[PDB]
RNA sequence: UCGAAGGUGGGAUCGGCGAUUGGGACGAAGUCGUAACAAGGUAGCCGUACCGGAAGGUGCGGCUGGAUC
RNA sequence: ACUGCAGGGGAGACUGGAAUUCCUGGUGUAGCGGUGGAAUGCGCAGAUAUCAGGAGGAACACCGGUGGCGAAGGCGGGUCUCUGGGCAGUAACUGACGCUGAGGAGCGAAAGCGUGGGGAGCGAACAGGAUUAGAUACCCUGGUAGUCCACGCCGUAAACG
RNA sequence: CAGCUUGUUGGUGGGGUGACGGCCUACCAAGGCGACGACGGGUAGCCGGCCUGAGAGGGUGUCCGGCCACACUGGGACUGA
RNA sequence: CUCGAUGUCGGCUCGUCGCAUCCUGGGGCUGGAGCAGGUCCCAAGGGUUGGGCUGUUCGCCCAUUAAAGCGGCACGCGAGC
RNA sequence: AAAUUCCUUGUCGGGUAAGUUCCGACCUGCACGAAUGGCGUAACGACUUCUCAACUGUCUCAACCAUAGACUCGGCGAAAUUGCACUACGAGUAAAGAUGCUCGUUACGCGCGGCAGGACGAAAAGACCCCGGGACCUUCACUACAACUUGGUAUUGAUGUGCAUCUAACCUCGAACCCUGAAUCGGGUUUAGGGACAGUGCCUGGCGGGUAGUUUAACUGGGGCGGU
RNA sequence: GCCAGGCCAGUCCGCCCAGGGUGAGUCGGGACCUAAGGCGAGGCCGACAGGCGUAGUCGAUGGACAACGGGUUGAUAUUCCCGUACCCGUGUGUGGGCGAGCGAAGGGGUGACGCAGGAAGGUAGCCGUACCAGUCAGUGGUAACACUGGGGCAAGCCGGUAGGGAGAGCGAUAGGCAAAUCCGUCGCUCACUAAUCCUGAGAGGUGACGCAUAGCCGGUUGAGGCGAAUUCGGUGAUCCUCUGCUGCCAAGAAAAGCCUCUAGCGAGCACACACACGGCCCGUACCCCAAACCGACACAGGUGGUCAGGUAGAGCAUACCAAGGCGUACGAGAUAACUAUGGUUAAGGAACUCGGCAAAAUGCCCCCGUAACUUCGGGAGAAGGGGGACCGGAAUAUCGUGAACACCCUUGCGGUGGGAGCGGGAUCCGGUCGCAGAAACCAGUGAGGAGCGACUGUUUACUAAAAACACAGGUCCGUGCGAAGUCGCAAGACGAUGUAUACGGACUGACGCCUGCCCGGUGCUGGAAGGUUAAGAGG
RNA sequence: GCGGAGUGAUCUACCCAUGGCCAGGGUGAAGCGCGGGUAAGACCGCGUGGAGGCCCGAACCCACUUAGGUUGAAGACUGAG
RNA sequence: GCUGUGAAUCCGCCGGGACCACCCGGUAAGCCUAAAUACUCCUCGAUGACCGAUAGCGGAUUAGUACCGUGAGGGAAUGGU
């Protein structure tokens, strides 16, 4: 599924891409799709707030339904496959048999013109939505919320899935795929396989002008900053930086969850 | 940037950022346009 | 026009020498161990991998050209 | 070709239980572990032990054999799906179409290599303890790669009858 | 030493030779050799014979005799059967 | 002395001066037979090479030469490079 | 023997007629070394470095030509600088390098084109150095503070046995509805959760070059180092 | 006008003085639309100041939107005038038709979009040419189609070519906030191998019985008046078909507008033609690789976009020219040194020098040929060679491009052949000339060995372009989601309309082989048995 | 130099939205076709195709070297590369 | 002033410089209140052992003008027959 290109030159010597063999019609859906503007990591004040961002092919944003919510019995088609610049997962535009238009991110095995079924009663199949109270343990899913009607929010980049590990009362504990074990409530909805697309963390970006053309911007060590710049800056020849690494703010690495945070209560196991 | 040198006029732009109606739009501008007021420039 | 010799050039190929360096063989009554031959003192060998001054050690699989019931 | 037959032959998917380890809790207290003897180590912050639940990985006790199958290497928890070979019988068919095979090609234990997963237990390296004249070992305590999986590479074994 | 061959393989019309012949030439087609070893590298004059051996073989090619090649090294014509 | 500035090494260019003389010139002594030297004295008129290495000065080396002198002049000379 | 080797032009070999540079090694590494990566590496480099061919005025060693200036004439017409001035040289002397002082020597007055030795020439109140001040930077200098964090207490309640449960405070960027005509704002209502926790106030410990203000002596045959 | 200014002078002038001059329904903007962003009713947050932001409203560099050709002034012209158009609106008549018709809340569709690359059909332009009109240049030749000039014309409208675009209906309807006949989804019949409809470059007609033009007669050489021919080829776009097609991944505005639906409005309407009218505001002069802009200057600098012909050329390079500009503002002389910019140089050829710095050299097209090494792509234009001009012949169809007179067939911008003239390229053979055929201008030096950095890139504007930074790749740490991190006192925002294959921080820096030992110190992570301890309580 | 309050991103740094521009040569990736090869493939040869922080090279953007300028034509330029 | 706790209504409460007793003084947690005090952009009227055009206002004069700066800002010179 990842397609290397030959070294022709030295920009694309081990780099590769995607075959885009999953994709069919390489055009998004025109109502399902509003504008997007780059940020260059700017926040409202204008000012950089996440550094090396900016640059960056033009993107238009798809509706993804993340919430699946209002379509408990009526079926949809998967109609096509396609290309989402705005995540590493690629996208499924269902019609519905109401009519509606729907995107949901394409999970493996959703070939084109198969059927995904949603609520209580669909079939545990990769696509079908449905609260976890219906999921039975020990499947893999995706896409799974953290509050019930609040919206996907686990497991949507491309191959990353939860697996659900156990119902006892009205919380379902479930592996999250950094290793974590959290529980949710059980009437939060999640859709049925893996995250498509999973092998997209394979490519090699040949050349620095293709991550610029993904919207990131160069980043500077801290070692090869003044002191004014960074806690690492200085130093005649190259350093190591004079002291224990720190961010470019001066803080420690270290644990940064906040340690009396209210779902810690939800928080089984931390990841590993 | 060999040999552009530092004030490239634009009406449109001078006004935009020093003009009359950006002054009044912040209580620094207003004590601006009444400091030269007060001082007597022609100019406000 | 063809043409030997000659000239120019880049290759091919066969040799010599070469600071330095590597192993081999044969030598002596040298130094460090004792790895194998007995269950050789941890059975030994094969391939492979890693490690160790050195023989060697250990892991994995295999063999009996070893054992045990 | 037809009728039968035996089989751990192969591949894929799903799946079962014992056991080890770890986690959560219950009990419970000062040992546990290990050895030729110890120590390193684990525990007293509650270990070992015991009960319940759970996670995960690997291998599939009893059947099991001296046996069966496969060209060899190798192959067994179960089920399903696909699939190879072999043996017997009838004499229906072809009518020497056979044998071997330089080169060549494929398959080829384990180790190892690449990428991506996984990682219980074991365990090269490594570290400590012990033994010892020394101990780069054997023994002990841990323990990384690896062992497992997918896909490639490697193409070697006392690949032996 | 696994790819060697372009006048190379063949044909036509010519030329040329004592004579056939890519021997040479114009044109046309794209063939010829090779694992039975092409092409290449090394070595070598070959033979009836001589030495040895029971023979088959092995070594060798000196006297004699036969054949070939050469004539300081390399290239070319002339006369003349 | 100079800090309300006296530009630092080497090279180049141009020099100029001293003699404690490298050559050429004149001599004494010699452990000067001759050829060559050694040493000292007098002598500054002229001459006193081109390269390799090094930023170099210096130094070593190559090839020469009658000889390949030593010093000063803001370690002469950047309002000359 | 290195972008690292002081000794050092180490030693051996190669390249040159000759090589402190270069290449290959030696290992005696002043003071290499594995992601402040180690060792290699095809390709790449207006990088650094060494060699060769070609090529040439780079050079031996210069010559000539044209043009723009320079020069002359006419027109216009600045500048830095400037205590003066009918502003020699030598040997001296002197704040120790003299146009200006001494003793001599030399020199008719004035222009023009050139040169650049001096006027310690001009230019910038020396960047070096030291002293005083400052700034910024650093940190296990000092003292603070922000941020982060701890507990008490208020917000803050009920029931049982600190623990648990509850819901009503409070919280929700969960959901729906209404203001709303246009609203991913806001507010209200309902609901679904969380929940006396969290957050916040006051008090309090910690942490805190993240930030801030500062200090960091003097003597000294310059300062530092050493010593006092 | 000339006393300042203009680097001199000045009668001149972008200087001084006075007067004059800029004409739009269609051009560029507004009255239309929105992007980023700005402001922002209420609002949330914040001691105050104020921050942010919803509705909304602005905001072109983008979307939508109706005009062309010629003439004229001293100065404006897609603006004035002429000729011919198009768009929006208004009123009045006539004719016949329908009692439908309008629907702009909202829905839906469209609007609507990237990069790269052609190909084909074309066109502009250009080069010739039929034809037309002028000229006879006292030089050796040259009286005609030799030479010189011409060999033109739009928007609009009509017809509709090539090429492209499409299945057509019927029914249901849980979705598009209400509705929908629209859209979406689903279902069924016909045909498909076909016809039909739409769009439709170019070409044709009309615009044009007009305008323009070479030129001609007379002419304060002003102004007039007249005014020919305009055909067929070649070549050929940076333009059109083409918002197409193909390929690719990095996946490519919005809103209005337009269409359609219904909600709604509706007794009157729609439509045609004729006439008569209304079309607003702002800009419009002049300068624009500049003497009028940014650089204090009429300053060798900078300044976005459009057009941009010929010959040679691959070319928008370059050389010389066209159109069109200009000689641009101190001059005149003069063989000084010297400086600068160029040029040439015997013999030698790096001996120069820190260093081949500078210069020289190489240089083009085609054909041969091309090493170590390699990551198999490269290295490579490796290196190293050969040919190159003109003339003639091959050469009537040599060849390949484009495709006319006159013959044949489903009647057409149609097809089969046919080959004229017009251009292009290559070869071979022969000859000719020079010192030289790449002709001038233009236009790679090459090879070998190390170090560093993999590479393209970035950097100290104004002494450092590198070995520094970045980078793809690697690893570690953090982060379970208004995450962590960051900006803010907060609200809020970015992160991200992302969700651990993600995001942030750190170090390393393609790739290959690898990355050993130490957890004592200091950090970080986890643990809580005990010691120590603040406020609080206590007293 | 310190503080308070304001002014500045018409230069420059980065970013955001929306436009524009890049003569002419060259190389020849994927993909796609045809053929060979075997049973089928691998794979190979031809075409086609036109990729690339690809190559050469104008505009354009830079600023490596050098000479000139250095009371400049210019408070950072010019010429040649 | 903020945080916590939190009264009492005269046989109360507050002050008299920790605090206690006595004594003295006063009635917090509501508001209003002239005059004497401060100031002069501005209007009249005077004044000066004040200035007299480089002074006196920056400004006798185009004066917050010209000019400089993107901007906030800075900011002249010039009188006499
Ligand atoms: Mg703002
Ligand atoms: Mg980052
Ligand atoms: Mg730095
Ligand atoms: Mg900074
Ligand atoms: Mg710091
Ligand atoms: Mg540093
Ligand atoms: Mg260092
Ligand atoms: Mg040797
Ligand atoms: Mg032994
Ligand atoms: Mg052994
Ligand atoms: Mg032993
Ligand atoms: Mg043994
Ligand atoms: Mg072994
Ligand atoms: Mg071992
Ligand atoms: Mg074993
Ligand atoms: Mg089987
Ligand atoms: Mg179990
Ligand atoms: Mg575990
Ligand atoms: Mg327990
Ligand atoms: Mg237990
Ligand atoms: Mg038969
Ligand atoms: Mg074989
Ligand atoms: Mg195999
Ligand atoms: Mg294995
Ligand atoms: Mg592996
Ligand atoms: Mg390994
Ligand atoms: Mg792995
Ligand atoms: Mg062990
Ligand atoms: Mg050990
Ligand atoms: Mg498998
Ligand atoms: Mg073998
Ligand atoms: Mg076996
Ligand atoms: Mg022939
Ligand atoms: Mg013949
Ligand atoms: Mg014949
Ligand atoms: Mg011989
Ligand atoms: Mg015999
Ligand atoms: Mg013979
Ligand atoms: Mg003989
Ligand atoms: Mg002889
Ligand atoms: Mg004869
Ligand atoms: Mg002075
Ligand atoms: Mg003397
Ligand atoms: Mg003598
Ligand atoms: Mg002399
Ligand atoms: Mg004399
Ligand atoms: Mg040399
Ligand atoms: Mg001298
Ligand atoms: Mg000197
Ligand atoms: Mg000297
Ligand atoms: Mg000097
Ligand atoms: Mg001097
Ligand atoms: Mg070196
Ligand atoms: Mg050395
Ligand atoms: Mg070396
Ligand atoms: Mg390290
Ligand atoms: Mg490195
Ligand atoms: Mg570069
Ligand atoms: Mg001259
Ligand atoms: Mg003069
Ligand atoms: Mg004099
Ligand atoms: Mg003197
Ligand atoms: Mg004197
Ligand atoms: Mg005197
Ligand atoms: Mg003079
Ligand atoms: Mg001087
Ligand atoms: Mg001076
Ligand atoms: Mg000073
Ligand atoms: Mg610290
Ligand atoms: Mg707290
Ligand atoms: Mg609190
Ligand atoms: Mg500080
Ligand atoms: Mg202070
Ligand atoms: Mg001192
Ligand atoms: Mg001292
Ligand atoms: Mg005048
Ligand atoms: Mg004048
Ligand atoms: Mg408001
Ligand atoms: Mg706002
Ligand atoms: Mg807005
Ligand atoms: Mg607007
Ligand atoms: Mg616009
Ligand atoms: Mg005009
Ligand atoms: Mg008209
Ligand atoms: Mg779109
Ligand atoms: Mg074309
Ligand atoms: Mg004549
Ligand atoms: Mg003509
Ligand atoms: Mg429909
Ligand atoms: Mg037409
Ligand atoms: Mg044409
Ligand atoms: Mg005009
Ligand atoms: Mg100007
Ligand atoms: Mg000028
Ligand atoms: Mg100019
Ligand atoms: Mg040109
Ligand atoms: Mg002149
Ligand atoms: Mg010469
Ligand atoms: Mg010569
Ligand atoms: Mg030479
Ligand atoms: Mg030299
Ligand atoms: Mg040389
Ligand atoms: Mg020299
Ligand atoms: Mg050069
Ligand atoms: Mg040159
Ligand atoms: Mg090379
Ligand atoms: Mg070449
Ligand atoms: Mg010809
Ligand atoms: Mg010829
Ligand atoms: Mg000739
Ligand atoms: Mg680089
Ligand atoms: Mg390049
Ligand atoms: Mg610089
Ligand atoms: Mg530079
Ligand atoms: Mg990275
Ligand atoms: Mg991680
Ligand atoms: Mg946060
Ligand atoms: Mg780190
Ligand atoms: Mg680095
Ligand atoms: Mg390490
Ligand atoms: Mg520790
Ligand atoms: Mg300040
Ligand atoms: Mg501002
Ligand atoms: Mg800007
Ligand atoms: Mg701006
Ligand atoms: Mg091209
Ligand atoms: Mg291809
Ligand atoms: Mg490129
Ligand atoms: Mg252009
Ligand atoms: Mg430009
Ligand atoms: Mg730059
Ligand atoms: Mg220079
Ligand atoms: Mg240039
Ligand atoms: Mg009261
Ligand atoms: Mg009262
Ligand atoms: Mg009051
Ligand atoms: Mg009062
Ligand atoms: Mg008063
Ligand atoms: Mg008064
Ligand atoms: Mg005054
Ligand atoms: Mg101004």
């Amino acid at each position: 599924a990842i397609r290397k290109y030959k070294p022709t030159t030295p920009g694309r010597r081990g780099a590769s891409v995607s075959d885009f063999a999953e994709i069919t019609r390489s055009t998004p859906e025109k109502s399902l799709v509003r504008p997007l503007h780059g940020r260059g990591g700017r926040n409202a004040h204008g000012r950089i707030t996440t550094r090396h961002k900016g640059g960056g092919h033009k993107r238009a944003y798809r509706m993804i339904d993340f919430r699946r919510n209002d379509k408990d019995g009526v079926n949809a088609k998967v109609a096509h496959i396609e290309y989402d610049p705005n995540r590493t997962a690629r996208i499924a535009l269902l019609h519905y048999l109401d009519g509606e238009k729907r995107y949901i991110i394409a999970p493996n095995g959703l070939s084109q013109g198969d059927v995904v079924e949603s609520g209580a009663n669909a079939d545990i199949k990769p696509g079908n939505n449905l609260p976890l109270r219906n999921i039975p343990a020990g499947t893999l899913i995706h896409a799974v919320e953290l509050r019930p009607g609040g919206g996907a929010k686990l497991a949507r980049s491309a191959g990353s899935s939860i697996q659900l590990l156990g119902k006892e009362a009205s919380y379902a504990s479930l592996r999250m795929p950094s290793g974590e074990i959290r529980r949710v409530d059980v009437r939060c909805r999640a859709t049925v396989g893996e995250v498509g697309n999973a092998e997209q963390a394979n490519i090699n970006w040949g050349k620095a002008g293709r991550m610029r053309w993904k919207g990131k911007r160069p980043s500077v060590r801290g070692v090869v900053m003044n002191p004014v710049d960074h806690p690492h800056g200085g130093g005649e020849g190259k350093t190591s930086g004079g002291r224990h690494p720190v961010s470019p703010w001066g803080k420690p690495e270290g644990r940064t969850r906040n340690a009396n945070k209210s779902s810690n209560k939800f928080i089984v196991r931390r990841r590993r | 940037t060999k040999g552009k040198r530092t004030f490239q006029p634009n009406n449109r732009r001078r006004a935009r950022v020093h003009g009359f109606r950006l002054r009044m739009r912040t209580r620094a501008g207003r004590s601006i346009v009444s400091s030269r007021r007060r001082k007597g420039r022609r100019t406000l």
